[PDB]
């Protein structure tokens, strides 16, 4: 008779929850200003672009 | 003393039946007692 008798559902859910969270923070890119040119832009000015930005 | 004649003889005559050793609690009541503690 003991607590860890009723606890392994929510500590389950529990590292569960972390392994996720540990998951997305490593994986999800963190950039932002996804920029894109068209499709008539010359690459060799389209990188001046990219330097100027 | 004692008068050993209760009013609690209505339910020996036909709602039960003398020597059987009934039990005291319903199965279904002891699994709920069962997982009720987990």
């Amino acid at each position: 008779n003991t607590p860890l008798q009723a606890i392994g559902v929510p500590v389950a859910l529990y590292d569960a929850l972390m392994a996720r969270a540990i998951d997305s923070a490593d994986g999800t890119p963190n950039s932002k200003w996804l920029v894109t040119a068209s499709r008539d832009l010359d690459d060799g000015q389209a990188k001046e672009v990219k330097e100027g930005i | 003393p004692a008068p050993s004649a209760n009013p609690a003889k209505i339910f020996i005559r036909r709602f039960f039946s003398a020597g059987v050793a009934k039990n005291v609690v319903s199965y279904s009541n002891v699994m709920a007692a069962q997982r009720a503690m987990e």
